[PDB]
RNA sequence: GUAAAGCGCACGCAGGCGGUUUGUUAAGUCAGAUGUGAAAUCCCCGGGCUCAACCUGGGAACUGCAUCUGAUACUGGCAAGCUUGAGUCUCGUAGAGGGGGGUAGAAUUCCAGGUGUAGCGGUGAAAUGCGUAGAGAUCUGGAGGAAUACCGGUGGCGAAGGCGGCCCCCUGGACGAAGACUGACGCUCAGGUGCGAAAGCGUGGGGAGCAAACAGGAUUAGAUACCCUGGUAGUCCACGCCGUAAACGAUGUCGACUUGGAGGUUGUGCCCUUGAGGCGUGGCUUCCGGAGCUAACGCGUUAAGUCGACCGCCUGGGGAGUAC
């Protein structure tokens, strides 16, 4: 989007998944893929594949194990215009712990999970769930 | 090569695009049903017909539409089963109690109706009941055997019946439909990506049912 | 308004060759050359607002576009205002 | 009217349209 | 949107946000550490008052600040790019988009002429009115002012207000076909600036109809109203002001995503365009409609859906958009 790039992918995840598509497909970016591997990883997505090279397009192939879809709500947090960081404690749990946050830590993007383990907080990217 | 290789589509402009994938893609200003996919759900649905009939199926044909209507009656008959080859009456799920009383009506009629024209009151007036209440008794011709509550439904389309699926999903009871291309098939349990004009057609696959339940008991 | 050969010659010379429409001092060179020649026609009028507006557009595009001359490169900001006299 | 007249042109096309 | 609440509409400084790759920094951020965060209060495990309130030991806590050392993903800086964002050029398409000039004819009115004549008008009946002089009616002309029948449309254009005869002069946008070129040049914008229907005002013209005000005639219980006969300001023009509207899609601008159908208007690509078009692709546009949203009606790819960036406003009715 022209001032969001990252609420934009997250809107594609989950309007493009209300229509119930198989795959979706957005201009890609280092966070961008930096957040889609730690999606496909828990399992919120089936796989993805970036191509493109003045123009590389991510697309990731949504996943839904009925009618639903595995993906119930995903919360863009850290808007710009709001930036959200948080520190190795106070790192939100998602459905006490059942859905996956993202964050992004001075080892890199991932999981709250992981980065509560690593004793590291970060800069909450988006609640996945 | 088969009835899917013979029938081929419907719905010229205006189709519903829920069952997007089920067509290959308009050809001559109208729809093309994805023929060969859809026999996977023809075994399938056979297969767990036949299963149901093992568990002695209490099978539904229902045949509200014009033609298919003798074309169901028959097959019922020759399925040894249920149908109904007429107007779907608002509720013959729901409302079933309604229909158990009207049923036992129907007993009535074909009991006592010639018994209290024998002697009890009148002649004329018990003449006049019975010719108007066969009409009643055409009127409910496949049901009427037993104590209702069928185990699962084979209806032959789905906007012309909406009413049926809507009834019977909120009932739970399977049901087995052949769609049209310009149906709404998200209601329905076991979706046919058929066609549900060319009378041809649906007697073939109404022949395909009944070959399937007449020895389903195995 | 402004003829074909009119802005012909302002790529010409303002651009670093022929074809070079784009560069930001061409566009600023050409737009300025717009609005004087457009002068001239709402000194005649003054009741055309419906004009002004796009000359107002074009101001306005024109000193967006030198701002941006001047963040990322200044030398040819103050080399273009004179040969403009632009930037009062 | 000067203000009716496009109204009632753009009303009945309630009336006389179906 | 309709409950209170989207400025009338734009432009835009400050401000707020910012595509993408690499390098750099390490300010935000994060981790650790060091000091400090008075005591009592608060909490915890105690202890002593016969219990408790109360007192009390030790801890925890004081969610802070400052300094130091690491990380470097994200945000910021600085540098180098990139092309998708935004903009220039080639090229055409449409249009009541503006501004300035003329110009035509019908129509009301007035004036002059001819013919000849007793009514004309007016309403629910009526008089005031106009007229025997020549009215009405008719045709013949002439003056003036104001608007442009038909096309005309659920049409089109414009930021809104708004813009309809015709032709020219200047001009503003928009859209579409391929291209080329700059390289983030962008979005929003408090204040600010400018446009702002109609009334209204100022100074000079003009003034056909129409007509607040004002006269006279009916109505009514009364009529200062509806109704009729006159009718001035105004309506028109130039310059200046006013700044408002139910200025309304009662829907702020910008961007991204998300099933379908039928029309409309304007480009264009391919197809025997044979043609009308068929197959496509753009833009703008009106009407249905499940998802979804809504209190609801309803909206529904032009959203009131799912998100993001900014701005404006709301916080019971009255008083009051009033006093100061």
């Amino acid at each position: 989007s022209m001032q969001d790039p990252i609420a934009d992918m997250l809107t594609r995840i989950r309007n493009g998944q209300a229509a119930n598509k198989a795959a979706v497909t957005m201009p890609s970016s280092k966070l961008k893929v930096a957040i889609a591997n730690v999606l496909k990883e828990e399992g919120f997505i089936e796989d993805f594949k970036v191509e493109g090279d003045t123009k590389p397009e991510l697309e990731l192939t949504l996943k839904y194990f009925q009618g639903k879809a595995v993906v119930e709500s995903i919360q863009r947090v850290s808007r710009p215009g709001l930036r959200i960081y948080k520190r190795k404690d106070e790192l939100p749990k998602v459905m006490a712990g059942l859905g996956i946050a993202v964050v992004s830590t001075s080892k890199g993007v991932m999981t709250d999970r992981a980065a509560r383990q690593a004793g590291l907080g970060g800069e909450i990217i988006c609640y996945v769930a | 090569m088969l009835k899917a290789g013979v029938h081929f589509g419907h719905q010229t402009r205006y189709w519903n695009p829920k069952m997007k994938p089920f067509i290959f893609g308009a050809r001559n200003k109208v729809h093309i049903i994805n023929l060969e996919k859809t026999v996977p759900m023809f075994n399938e649905a056979l297969a767990e017909l036949n299963k149901i009939a093992s568990r002695k199926g209490k099978i539904l044909f229902v045949g509200t539409k014009r033609a298919a209507s003798e074309a169901v009656k028959d097959a019922a008959l020759s399925c040894d089963q249920f149908f109904v080859n007429h107007r779907w009456l608002g509720g013959m799920l729901t409302n079933w109690k309604t229909v158990r009383q009207s049923i036992k009506r129907l007993k009535d009629l074909e009991t006592q109706s010639q018994d209290g024209t024998f002697d009890k009151l009148t002649k004329k007036e018990a003449l006049m009941r019975t010719r108007e209440l066969e009409k009643l008794e055409n009127s409910l011709g496949g049901i009427k055997d037993m104590g209702g509550l069928p185990d699962a439904l084979f209806v032959i389309d789905a906007d012309h019946e909406h009413i049926a699926i809507k009834e019977a999903n909120n009932l739970g009871i399977p049901v087995f439909a052949i769609v049209d291309t310009n149906s709404d098939p998200d209601g329905v349990d076991f979706v046919i990506p058929g066609n549900d004009d060319a009378i041809r057609a649906v007697t073939l696959y109404l022949g395909a049912v009944a070959a399937t339940v007449r020895e389903g008991r195995s | 308004s402004l003829s074909t050969e009119a802005t012909a010659k302002i790529v010409s010379e303002f651009g670093r060759d022929a074809n070079d429409t784009g560069s930001t001092e061409v566009q600023v060179a050409l737009l300025t050359a717009q609005i004087n020649h457009l002068q001239g026609h709402f000194a005649e009028h003054k009741k055309d607002h419906h004009s002004r507006r796009g000359l107002l557009r074009m101001v306005s595009q024109r000193r967006k576009l030198l701002d941006y001359l001047k963040r990322k490169d200044v030398a040819r900001y103050t080399r273009l205002i004179e040969r403009l006299g632009l930037r009062r | 009217f000067y203000e009716k007249p496009t109204t009632e042109r753009k009303r009945a096309k309630a009336s006389a349209v179906k």
